[PDB]
């Protein structure tokens, strides 16, 4: 529906569904294929 | 917390008479009531 991005989802599945995935009977390794967010400071060194 | 989610524990049982899978299905029908996000688990003994 056009609500969320790629780095959307990936946060969503990283944040939601993976561990519960990780520990479901049976699963060995889950490998996200995207990334988790992280608070994300961009510097600029001319500022700086 | 609860496979790794926040949670809260509610312990009861069945109405004298009345059946623990009856008051399980009772407690089911309550859950699907409640706000959005809001889900259930059942552990230990109902686990069981």
């Amino acid at each position: 529906d056009g609500t969320m991005t790629q780095e959307d989802i990936s946060d969503y599945v990283a944040a939601n569904m993976k561990d519960a995935i990780s520990r479901t009977s049976g699963v060995g390794d889950v490998q996200l294929f995207g990334s988790q967010y992280a608070m994300r400071i961009w510097m600029n060194p001319n500022e700086l | 917390r609860y496979n790794g989610l926040p949670s809260m524990e509610i312990l009861g049982q069945a109405a004298p008479g009345k059946s623990t899978g009856e008051a399980m299905e009772l407690m089911e029908q309550l859950a699907s009531k409640l706000p959005t996000g809001v889900g259930y688990d059942w552990t230990g003994m109902s686990y069981q």
